[PDB]
């Protein structure tokens, strides 16, 4: 009847709600999250505990690309990776620039990777301590692998932003996937400005007889 | 490097070759398999094989 299921854990947020496509990882997500949630809930988090897992509501079977950041915004994380609903955060604004240039859409008010057909934005680590990037890495480790493994069974192309953050990504995955590791949008020297990953992904898709991503659908007018 | 204009140029050429797949000589075919092998090593896995 409904694609949404729900399972119960013994720490906030207590209930994790998911789309059917995530089923095969839940028994272990629950098991792993219960042994660490206690330590993790000691510090205040971006995003809040109730938002940690909202991206488990997203179907996988229609996903061709995973656009992956290392962890949420150190502040104002909504649990939707990359999302800044007021169009405030530097990373998303920079990404909106790359795609203005590519598509020639010059007048726009916002940009969200989570409304783009075929794309699933993702955070390798599901939280951090407020203000501190990578603080919860040691807690998320087993989960983060589990979840990204699952996603890469569905997607043709995994795109990671963070050359230093993601230099060892292949170690974290069982079976191979088309993997591109790009510059963080706040990399030095404007390097992300001359980074053509969005175009490279589409060509790679065409080579795996998939349909390319319409990057313009992310725009908010 | 993987993210450069050069990377995008080489994948486009690989794509264009894959489409026609009528090689007229043994350096066209070698270009293709060389691209495939470069693509595979740079991105881990891509959706075309050597011929």
């Amino acid at each position: 009847q409904d694609p949404m299921n729900s399972v119960t854990v013994s720490h906030a947020p207590y209930t994790i709600t998911y789309h059917d496509d995530w089923e095969p990882v839940m028994s272990q997500l629950v098991e792993f999250y219960n042994e660490v949630a206690s330590w993790l809930l000691r510090d205040e988090t971006s995003p809040i505990p109730d938002k940690f897992f909202i991206q488990l509501k997203q179907p996988l079977r229609n996903k061709r690309v995973c656009v992956c950041g290392i962890d949420p915004y150190p502040k104002d994380g909504t649990g939707v990776p990359f999302e800044s609903p007021n169009f405030t955060k530097k990373s998303i604004k920079e990404i909106a620039s790359s795609i203005s240039r590519l598509t020639g859409v010059i007048d726009y008010k916002g940009y969200n990777l989570n409304i783009i057909d075929g794309v699933i934005p993702w955070n390798y680590y599901l939280s951090c301590k407020l203000g501190e990037t990578k603080s919860h890495a040691i807690y998320w480790d087993k989960i983060s692998k589990l979840l990204l493994q699952h996603i890469t069974k569905h997607v043709s192309v995994l795109y990671c932003l963070g050359k230093t953050d993601f230099s060892n990504i292949r170690a974290k995955l069982e079976s191979g996937v088309t993997t591109i590791v790009g510059y963080h949008p706040a990399a030095r020297d404007r390097q992300f400005e001359k980074d053509r990953s969005f175009e490279i992904i589409n060509v790679l898709l065409e080579l795996d007889n998939k349909v390319p991503i319409n990057w313009a659908q992310g725009f908010i007018y | 490097a993987m993210t450069s204009s050069a990377d995008l140029t080489n994948l486009k050429e690989l794509l264009s070759l894959y489409k026609s797949l009528r090689f007229s000589d043994s350096a066209a075919i070698e270009k293709y398999n060389s691209l495939v092998e470069w693509g595979t090593s740079t991105y881990w896995k891509i959706g075309v094989q050597k011929v």
